[PDB]
């Protein structure tokens, strides 16, 4: 779930 | 060269950060502080509820961030959002680490996120033209 996280913050720029 | 150049930049961001206080650097540096800066306020309760996972308190619990590191690229999927987002959690910490004054851990941090950056993204980050392409990625 961290992993999934940070994965979308960085997916949305 | 991009190795040292990278440590350059993440190092300054993250002593810059914890303690508050060539051209390309520069402006990446100034790419950090806004982008990096807005990801750590946008995203502050996740990035605590994070840290408190994680306990990094020492500089044996550093290599923690590597590991999520790792495991955030394992999909496959690189882009400069992810890359930036882990150097601002980087930094989330780095802030940390200071206050529990474990500033001896601040460039090991550095330099873990630097290692896996370079290490496994090297020819990624060279065909985007590495530090100019992030600046041109976040550019005005």
């Amino acid at each position: 779930a961290i992993a999934e996280q940070l994965r979308r913050i960085g997916d949305r720029f | 060269e991009l190795y040292r150049q990278s440590l350059e930049i993440i190092s300054r961001y993250l002593r810059e950060q914890a303690t508050g206080a060539g051209a390309t650097s520069r402006k990446a540096l100034e790419t950090l502080r806004r982008v990096g800066d807005g990801v750590q306020r946008n995203h502050e309760t996740a990035f605590q509820g994070m840290l408190r996972k994680l306990d990094i308190k020492n500089e044996d619990d550093v290599k923690s961030l590597s590991r999520v590191m790792i495991h955030v690229f394992s999909d496959g999927v690189t882009n400069w959002g992810r890359i930036v987002t882990l150097i601002s959690f980087g930094a989330f910490v780095a802030k940390h680490l200071k206050t529990i004054n474990q500033e001896s851990c601040i460039e090991p941090l550095a330099e873990s996120i630097t290692d896996v950056l370079v290490r496994t993204k090297r020819d990624w980050l060279v065909k985007q033209r590495g530090w100019d392409g992030f600046v041109e990625f976040f550019h005005v």
